[PDB]
RNA sequence: GGAUAGUGGCCUACCAUGGUUUCAACGGGUAACGGGGAAUAAGGGUUCGAUUCCGGAGAGGGAGCCUGAGAAACGGCUACCACAUCCAAGGAAGGCAGCAGGCGCGCAAAUUACCCAAUCCUAAUUCAGGGAGGUAGUGACAAUAAAUAACGAUACAGGGCCCAUUCGGGUCUUGUAAUUGGAAUGAGUACAAUGUAAAUACCUUAACGAGGAACAAUUGGAGGGCAAGUCUGGUGCCAGCAGCCGCGGUAAUUCCAGCUCCAAUAGCGUAUAUUAAAGUUGUUGCAGUUAAAAAGCUCGUAGUUGAACUUUGGGCCCGGUUGGCCGGUCCGAUUUUUUUUUCCAACGGGGCCUUUCCUUCUGGCUAACCUUGAGUCCUUGUGGCUCUUGGCGAACCAGGACUUUUACUUUGAAAAAAUUAGAGUGUUCAAAGCAGGCGUAUUGCUCGAAUAUAUUAGCAUGGAAUAAUAGAAUAGGACG
RNA sequence: GGUGAAAUUCUUGGAUUUAUUGAAGACUAACUACUGCGAAAGCAUUUGCCAAGGACGUUUUCAUUAAUCAAGAACGAAAGUUAGGGGAUCGAAGAUGAUCAGAUACCGUCGUAGUCUUAACCAUAAACUAUGCCGACUAGGGAUCGGGUGGUGUUUUUUUAAUGACCCACUCGGCACCUUACGAGAAAUCAAAGUCUUUGGGUUCUGGGGGGAGUAUGGUCGCAAGGCUGAAACUUAAAGGAAUUG
RNA sequence: GAAUUUGGACAAACUUGGUCAUUUAGAGGAACUAAAAGUCGUAACAAGGUUUCCGUAGGUGAACCUGCGGAAGGAUCAUUA
């Protein structure tokens, strides 16, 4: 007998921890990114704090004409878009990925759904 | 592709049979365990073969399985894909006449008429086993399947 | 430092070659006993003629195919769940097969401790 | 010695230094209740566990108790710590981790309903009680099914089919901006359910009504991996796409939007784990000269491994199961070419012979043999056995005298149900269920509810190949 | 002098060039290779003293004693530390001389330390053969170390033989290496890097995309320099071998 | 019993200090990463224009240079073949 080795490790305790289907928590700030090589463009992405860890992580509004949130009050849901353990990403160092809110999108919908 | 051309095989027996899905992925998977359970013979005559013997085999079945011999009866995996999905209503009472055509068939099926000696039978993928029997029923009454009974030399298979 | 490799991987190590096989290890009652189950279905020719300190008994002409190696092997398990499985090391079910077993009773053969609802070792395989 | 219901350092005393550990003690960690079993397994494995069932442990934290047969108790007290309520200011109360229900918490989970009918439980000879339990509400929450159309039709055909100088006999595919009838056909609503006298308005019938575009589809994708006529208008490295590869710098096969089309469909995304693919964690089954990977060099403890030798090889006796046809059967009772000569397999098992004790003395039985006191059957008497005179060893019980220690491997017993494997049966089929099936219908008959896996350790067994162990060396051998 | 060419310097001080002699510490030329010996690092002057070592030769003596090893340890180049001895040469730092757009260098030349040494530390290296140790088996020839025979070849031993010494030829042993099939590999190449479908003879060890890094922290070792142990966050989709052509 | 109370054995909890394990704040300091490039100089590759790398030790605006002693993972300018 013997021998245990590396890879895939228990031990955990990252950011969004929940491996959460997301993450709510308040918008802090509207901080349209910057491409990065290669691509180029304004990656429009939001800063929000999670209301549970509090923690603050900053991600892609990611839809195609949806700073519709942009309240700086208002509350997304965020969530990983598995890379996992990286970015996208055109989209510089993002982590998660705005979600739904002020909790309930399409993102855009209710009524119609505009589009993006 | 393969995974193409597959995806255009199982369109095929989309009405090679008459489904409009998967359940052509319902006889599929029985085909596995039917096969699986069975190809795991292996083995020997272990009077245990013996039980699970004239029992598969007793998968005869009319309308189902084969005919009369085996043993391996992988050949299903053969038919039984190909096969098993004839035997049912869903196959089995197009080619009695009564149904006009496939299609025009499975919605008597439903549509509460079609039924087999005695009690309807809506499932319309039921399965046949002594056949003889799967008139109209009907209990004015079931036109489609009362009159249209061209099926007065439905000698078929 | 391992009788059993030791000079089947020298008929093994041999016929590969192709030719009238050679010498060996020593004898052992386990060598010259699968030197025979070996003879006895088949594959290999005549266990040989030597006698001295250890190195008594035998060599071995070759003859046949014996394609390719005996097994060595260097485990040791058996019986139903058993015996059948470790009958993958096998070149192929249908017939072919042999596994060497080393059977409570006897230093036997895939089938010729199949006997007897016989097991336990597992001392090698042929062809 | 004290306590215990009772072992014991359980607690006391007195006395002695002990007990564990690299074969991993001790200590640290667990977004740790254990085991049923769950998920993806060619196999080998990864991964999961508090829904049910067992066993445990706790009702805010933590002790201590009365009660008793039984509790360290939740729906009982007592105090502390902690929350926290009504106060005539004096004092008095409490424990939803039981139903409902609220707050909070978050990614994340429903009603303040009805009931004893069933299953059962608790109290004494009843029929009391029971948010145990069962009905409903909520709820595509994972699962079984499965309609959103079916006909031929009339003619327009654009023509394809055997070509004939025949400008088309029309068997025929289909677009049909055109048109038939099928008093079809499910979802709403008088009746009534062998039904829980509430489900009663529930699946089940039934009768009353009911598709000219509505009685109705979706989710995503159309550069490649991926497979989709894919084209037409807007955008210009702006907006945006894009899992990776990459798209976009006016003519975009990837953005935007229409058309169309592809994929799956009452279901599709997207997130996120995991399992597979992955022989990228490898015992099966990896790699290591340069690609990631030999330690500078030898020593050498633990660990892991370690040459071959000792019983063979010859001979005899009873065996049924696969077999060449029914069969206790080897010169034949069948599968053969005939105007006689005609092949027996191979498989495994028990016993006993050979320089060959199985543990056993006292001696305790059988049914087997040495074999004959009386006899024999018939196919050529060793094809058969009634028979009791002398008289087999280990079966074999049980006191009483002795045994060198294990691995392994073989059936075996015993302990759980559901779980899964899998027989049985038309639950309408299915998922399931453990029902059911004959009739001959005034108290009738009838089969079920299998088997399987029981894996480590234990027990019990049969085996003596492979591998250890020990024995007679200054003989403190070895018998009777 | 001194290089590309100069210069810096030395120099009517007797340098540079010779002439006797002695002085000092390094260092062991040439022969030296096709390599000998060592665990490995590493080991070339003379003689001697000290104790070791393989291979050979026999079957001498034992009889299982063994094989590889986490722990733990002995040796370990060069620099570098401690203290003393000296101190030839060269030569980090450091100066200056040229050279450059720029020179803190590369080219001069002085010169500290160091280079040697003894008692003590340090334990790293492209510490190489980038290839673990043990045993097998798988195929040919040549060449240089101990043992066997024929000895022949020329001389010892000499008045001669023989022997002797080298020396030639056939063997074997074990050495260091070379040259070409099956078989292995991504290649290159490989006498193993070979055997096994894809176990298989026993074991020690290390690897799991790049980076972030051999860094952070902890414990230990040390005088110090450092050694030994040794992460994670985050961050990227390529970095990397071999080959083939420009 | 109630009062009441002597000693006990349990033993909450109070205080004060210790010890683990798990988080976490901070002027500033010092890395890294996105980094493709802006600016200085050319270190590596072509004997890269001083062959290159290995330690180790100094010295540096940055790359580096140099000193001992290795390795070719080489210079093939070739005392040997």
């Amino acid at each position: 007998n013997n021998y245990k080795k590396r890879l895939l490790g228990t031990a955990f305790k990252s950011s969004p921890f929940g491996g959460s289907s997301h993450a709510k928590g308040i918008v802090l700030e509207k901080l349209g990114i910057e491409s990065k090589q290669p691509n180029s463009a304004i990656r429009k992405c939001v800063r929000v704090q999670l209301i549970k860890n509090g923690k603050k992580v900053t991600a892609f509004v990611p839809n195609d004409g949806c700073l519709n949130f942009v309240d700086e009050n208002d509350e997304v849901l965020l969530a990983g878009f598995g890379r996992k353990g990286k970015a996208k990403g055109d989209i510089p160092g993002v982590r998660f990925k705005v979600v739904k809110v002020s909790g309930v999108s399409l993102l855009a919908l209710w009524k119609e759904k505009k589009e993006k | 592709s393969s995974r193409l051309d597959a995806e255009l095989k199982l369109a095929g027996e989309f009405g090679l049979k008459n489904k409009k899905e998967i359940y052509r992925i319902s006889f599929q998977l029985s085909k596995i365990r039917r096969a699986a359970r069975d190809l795991l013979t292996r083995d020997e005559k272990d009077p245990k073969r013996l039980f699970e013997g004239n029992a598969l085999i007793r998968r005869l079945v009319r309308v189902g399985v084969l005919s009369e011999d085996k043993k391996k009866l992988d050949y299903v995996l053969a038919l039984k894909v190909e096969d098993f999905l004839e035997r049912r209503l869903q196959t089995q009472v197009y080619k009695l006449g009564l149904a006009k055509s496939v299609h025009h068939a499975r919605v008597l099926i439903t549509q509460r008429h079609i039924a087999v000696g005695k009690q309807i039978v809506n499932i319309p993928s039921f399965m046949v086993r002594l056949d003889s029997e799967k008139h109209i029923d009907f209990a004015r009454p079931g036109r489609v399947a009362r009159r249209n009974a061209a099926r007065k030399a439905e000698a078929s298979g | 430092s391992s009788v059993l490799a030791d000079a089947l991987n020298a008929i093994n190590n041999a016929e590969k070659t192709g030719k009238r096989q050679v010498l060996i290890r020593p004898s052992s009652k386990v060598i010259i006993k699968f030197l025979q189950v070996m003879q006895k279905h088949g594959y290999i020719g005549e266990f040989e003629y030597i006698d001295d300190h250890r190195s008594g008994k035998i060599v071995v002409q070759l003859n046949g195919r014996l394609n390719k190696c005996g097994v060595i092997s260097p485990r040791f398990n058996v019986k139903i769940g058993d015996i059948e499985k470790w009958t993958a090391n096998l070149l192929p079910a249908r017939q072919f097969g042999y596994v060497i077993l080393t059977t409570s009773a006897g230093i036997m053969d895939h089938e010729e401790a199949r006997r007897k609802h016989v097991s336990g070792k597992i001392l090698g395989f042929v062809y």
